[PDB]
RNA sequence: ACAAUCUUCUCACAUGAGGUGUUGAACGAAAAUAUUUAGUUUGAAAUCGGUGAAAUUUUACC
């Protein structure tokens, strides 16, 4: 409705599912093309858009970097209970100079699923990590856990393992993450039409209007288009 | 033949006598990151120590004992009598 | 310089540092009042002898100019059977001044920070190639007769 | 000789600095404006061989062609901007009058018909500056430390000083590369700690 | 006489086109050198092939800079005989890499 | 002067030289410097140092 | 002088708007349309592959 005061969701959403089924997890990926520039030039910072029906499982593991000292945080993990979740937290100065090579690197980066981090950390971490990280599929998210509590971590945790994480780069078009295959038509089409009110108020400079096309997939299906700007 | 422990520790996480002393003692207090432990742990050095001996002793030239060290969690194969 | 460069950053403190350090514990435990290894150079002949052979050398370098040769002679075969990665060092009053002392026979590398693992590894793999990837067949002829 | 090593070091220095420019003009175009001062202190206390072009031109609208020499300027918005842009390589802060005496009754030198003079008599600053009621060397002392409306023809006239870094005691002599351990940026008034040192 | 040409691998961040000729120039005068780059944002390629007057000159350099650790990196050079050199090793040498901002004039178009 | 003929170095020997287990010692905190700073402390407390 | 300033946060008001930075190489995904773009492997590996500012040419992230 918001994108061309129709809605011809669901069914669409349904008839994917179907398609993938027999085509016989693989994630869903939403394809939309922009009349503009949604970017000037590449923006490596992640993109809390939060959904009701996460893409990150529960199981995955979860690095929290955070700023110096790490005991404070570590501390803090420890007290919130979150160690099944938050699997290893590393300061900004340790991050550094522990792990320097490419090597090493990569290591540190395998060796893990989600990589959050602190939001007065983030801004460094396009350096420290390198093209190893920013650019295989794994960028960090920006977690706020200044307040220091463990209410505060556990919200923040919880928050960013719900919400999808995307990177907008100098572009007219892009990919989002919507769910899996294993999901529910229903929630995936919660979560798409989450994504693109997300996308007209803080991604798409004209909102609806700026959005072209739009069209949803699998990781190698077709893009099938779910609906089209009639002006 | 250094990568046996790695399989079991990967396959326990996805399905979650002094050898077997020795894996427990690693387990509850969990392969450069093995290998860090265990040379900074004196309690966890002498299990990990003794198990290498157990198990080069209960199975000769035919299994590569370097690599068998790497397995337990050391750098090097220790000095083992037999 | 490079493998002097690391070297100097592992220097053991002086008995000057060694006690303004340990006056600080004191007086804490005096009012009221736990660390982590110390990192530094290992050296001295027979420790660093020792720490070859029980393989807990990473390099090990040795002062070319021992005066009674006796000493180190027979170091480059020992590093070699054990699978040290060694050079010979010009001058032993190089090595002597990152230990604080006057002269130094032999020293080694055992254990760096995490910081510093990938410059030694980067030094380990330049003194493989400048030092024993050369010479190695030259070591095996008799010297002198010029 | 050169090193191939010196030859990267001017490269990462030359990235590193570029790379400060983009940062402090895009995007950053706030200055915190140091106030209560109308009259500043800069001092350049050191350069990079190979100069990037934009400072080269600009410490140079800032007569300090070369290293350690000392220009007053007046405190403003554009001067306090150039400043900012060639921050790494300069130590700017608040002379206190006594300061600003003893710099030009020790260290003070004109610019008389364009050669290096120095200002050893009255009467040579009431010739070249008697038109903008200049007489004395009191005169400019006051003029400076009170920015009139002659400030920019007494700083025009005015030769930049020199204070190039003092060697007295053993340990100076010997280190390697000794400023007085000067660093780069904004000092208060530490900066009159070291012309007091310095003068 | 000879065209010696010589190639350099693990290049250290930064010891770029002019570096490399400002040092090899005391070394010796270098007449066309070349260093890779990547075809989109003219990144480095970290290796590079250089050309001296005479190979004896060229073999100079071969046996002095070869496993030179250099900033964490053991530099290789040595010299590549003329029976596999082609034409072009330098072409475009000692010219400024064009580097066309293609994001840009996309947005633009 | 034949050439250097290495007949038993020829050879890397993976095992450590030396059995014995490695004490206590290298593991705790050195307990010589536990002597210096007890010593330190008690000429504190009775005004030496 | 293998040393140097790649940011341990800001603005409006719990919220919103920001933060400009990514080693190379190889196998590979089809889609939105030369930009993004699944999954991968590696020693920071390697051996041809439009626009000015200065004295016609000089730029080595413009």
């Amino acid at each position: 409705e918001l994108l061309g005061s129709d809605a011809p969701l669901e069914k669409v959403c349904s008839a994917l599912l179907e398609y993938e089924s027999k085509r016989k997890i693989e994630p869903v990926w939403l394809q939309l093309a922009t009349l503009k520039f949604i970017g000037n030039n590449r923006k490596l910072i992640p993109y809390k858009i939060a959904i009701k029906n996460p893409v990150i499982p529960s199981s995955s593991e979860a690095c929290l970097i955070v700023k110096d000292p790490q005991r404070v945080y570590k501390d803090l993990v420890n007290e919130a209970g979150l160690s099944k979740v938050v699997t290893r937290v590393i300061g900004l100065s340790k991050l550094k100079a522990k792990w320097n090579s490419y090597e090493q690197k990569r290591q540190l980066r395998d060796q893990f699923d989600i990589f959050l981090a602190d939001d007065r950390v983030i801004p460094m971490l396009p350096r420290i990590l390198g093209k190893t990280f920013y650019q295989k599929s794994k960028v960090p998210v920006p977690v706020k856990i200044s307040k220091g509590t463990a209410e505060q971590l556990k919200r923040e945790v919880v928050s960013a393992y719900g919400a999808t994480y995307f990177n907008s780069a100098p572009c007219s078009s892009f990919m989002i993450k919507c769910g899996h295959v294993s999901n529910t038509s229903t929630e995936l089409a919660e979560n798409v039409e989450s994504i693109l009110q997300f996308v007209s108020k803080h991604i798409v400079p004209d909102g609806a209007k700026g959005i072209a096309s739009i069209h949803l997939k699998t990781s190698q299906s077709i893009a099938i288009p779910l609906w089209n700007n009639p002006n | 033949s250094d990568k046996r422990f790695l399989l079991l520790f990967s396959f326990l996480k996805r399905n979650l006598c002094a050898s077997v002393k020795y894996m427990a003692e690693l387990l509850n207090y969990i392969q450069s990151q093995l290998e860090k432990l265990v040379s900074k742990n004196y309690y966890l050095q002498q299990s990990a120590k003794d198990g290498y001996r157990s198990y080069l002793q209960a199975y000769i030239n035919k299994l590569d004992l370097a690599k068998v060290a790497k397995s337990f969690g050391f750098a090097h194969p220790p000095n083992v009598n037999i | 310089t490079q493998v002097f460069k690391l070297l100097n950053k592992y220097r053991p403190e002086t008995a000057a540092e060694k006690k303004q350090r340990l006056v600080a514990e004191a007086e804490a435990v005096a009012n009221g009042k736990v660390s982590k290894k110390p990192y530094n150079v290992k050296y001295g002949l027979n420790h660093v002898v020792a720490l070859i052979e029980a393989k807990k050398a990473k390099l090990v370098l040795i002062a070319s100019d021992v005066d009674p040769i006796e000493l180190v002679v027979f170091l480059p075969a020992l590093c070699k059977k054990m699978g040290v990665p060694y050079a010979i060092v010009k001058n032993k009053a190089r090595l002597g001044t990152v230990i604080h002392q006057k002269t130094a026979a032999v020293l080694a590398v055992t254990e760096v920070r995490e910081e510093d693992k990938n410059e030694l590894a980067s030094i380990v793999s330049a003194v493989d190639a400048n030092f024993s990837a050369k010479y190695d067949e030259s070591r095996r002829k008799w010297g002198g007769g010029i | 000789f050169k090193r191939a090593e010196t030859f990267i070091n001017n490269y990462r220095q030359r990235e590193r600095e570029r790379i400060r420019l983009n940062r402090s003009a895009k995007n950053k175009g706030d200055i915190f404006v140091p106030d209560e001062t109308k009259l500043l202190f800069v001092i350049r206390i050191a350069g990079v061989k190979n100069m990037p072009p934009k400072i080269r031109k600009v410490l140079r609208l800032l007569r300090l062609s070369r290293i350690n020499n000392a220009v007053f300027v007046r405190n403003n918005k554009a001067v306090a901007q150039m400043l900012r842009i060639v921050e790494p390589y300069v130590m700017y802060g608040i002379p206190n009058l006594h300061s600003v005496r003893e710099l030009i009754y020790k260290r003070g030198f004109g610019k008389i018909n364009g050669q290096r003079i120095a200002l050893s008599d009255n009467a040579l600053i009431e010739e070249a500056l008697g038109k903008y009621d200049v007489i004395s060397i009191e005169d400019i002392i006051h003029e400076i430390y009170n920015v009139g409306s002659h400030f920019k023809e007494v700083t025009k006239f005015l030769w930049p000083f020199t204070l190039t870094p003092v060697k007295h005691s053993l340990m100076e002599k010997k280190v390697k590369h000794f400023n007085e351990g000067r660093k780069a940026g904004y000092c208060g008034e530490e900066i009159n700690e070291l012309i007091k040192k310095q003068v | 006489k000879k065209k010696g040409v010589l190639y350099v691998g693990r290049l250290p961040h930064g010891f770029y086109e002019k570096q490399m000729r400002m040092y090899f120039s005391q070394f010796g005068p270098v007449l066309r050198l070349r260093m890779s780059r990547n075809r989109k944002t003219g990144s480095s390629k970290h290796y590079a092939f250089i050309e001296f007057e005479s190979l004896d000159v060229a073999n100079v350099v071969a046996e002095t800079m070869h496993n030179y650790l250099l900033y964490g990196k053991l530099l290789q050079c040595k010299v590549i005989p003329e029976d596999q050199v082609h034409e072009n090793m330098f072409k475009g040498a000692d010219v400024p890499f064009k580097r066309i901002p293609h994001a840009t004039i996309a947005r633009l178009q | 002067y034949p050439d250097y003929d290495d007949f038993f170095t020829n050879t890397v020997r993976e095992t450590p030289l030396s059995s014995a287990p490695e004490p206590k010692r290298r593991f705790a905190p050195s307990k010589h410097e536990q002597k210096r700073i007890l010593q330190l402390a008690y000429a504190i407390r009775k005004g030496r140092i």
